């Protein structure tokens, strides 16, 4: 579960960096 | 370690992967506008290519992972982190009553590519809850999205 959420979280954040 | 380490590096090729849903190495356009759309986002054909085309460093118009590693490792201004977190609780949240239930996760998750359990999506919200009031909030939510 902490994996899945840091996974998740780092989709935004490379989201917001490509952004 | 401000610095970069293998740990990191491996969570960063776990979330390379879950945008390479074809696990061919690269990330496409297709690929890119799926993952934000799963995310609530619908970006514009010109908005994919512009964003790859900054990170893009061998001209080939799709990101592999080396040039996802750059970018994520880049010691950077103007992120839109907080920004873009605030955003995405809006897909988690879709009742707008500003917390994250199981079945709200559960779906978003699917949409990201997931198939959890009931035991992964619940603890995944017992995690979160760090106020132990049984629900997942925004604060909770930012806190679970920088972890
Ligand atoms: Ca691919
Ligand atoms: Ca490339
Ligand atoms: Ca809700
Ligand atoms: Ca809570």
């Amino acid at each position: 579960a902490r994996r899945k959420w840091q996974k998740t979280g780092h989709a935004v954040r490379a989201i917001g960096r490509l952004s | 370690a401000d610095q970069l380490t293998e740990e990191q590096i491996a969570e960063f090729k776990e979330a390379f992967s879950l945008f390479d849903k074809d696990g061919d190495g690269t990330i496409t356009t297709k690929e890119l506008g799926t993952v934000m759309r799963s995310l609530g986002q619908n970006p514009t054909e010109a908005e994919l290519q512009d964003m790859i085309n900054e990170v893009d460093a061998d001209g080939n118009g799709t990101i592999d992972f080396p040039e996802f590693l750059t970018m994520m490792a880049r010691k950077m201004k103007d992120t839109d982190s907080e920004e873009e977190i605030r955003e995405a609780f809006r897909v988690f949240d879709k009742d707008g009553n500003g917390y994250i239930s199981a079945a709200e996760l559960r779906h978003v998750m699917t949409n990201l590519g997931e198939k959890l359990t009931d035991e992964e999506v619940d603890e995944m919200i017992r995690e979160a809850d760090i106020d132990g009031d049984g629900q997942v909030n925004y604060e909770e939510f930012v806190q679970m999205m920088t972890a």
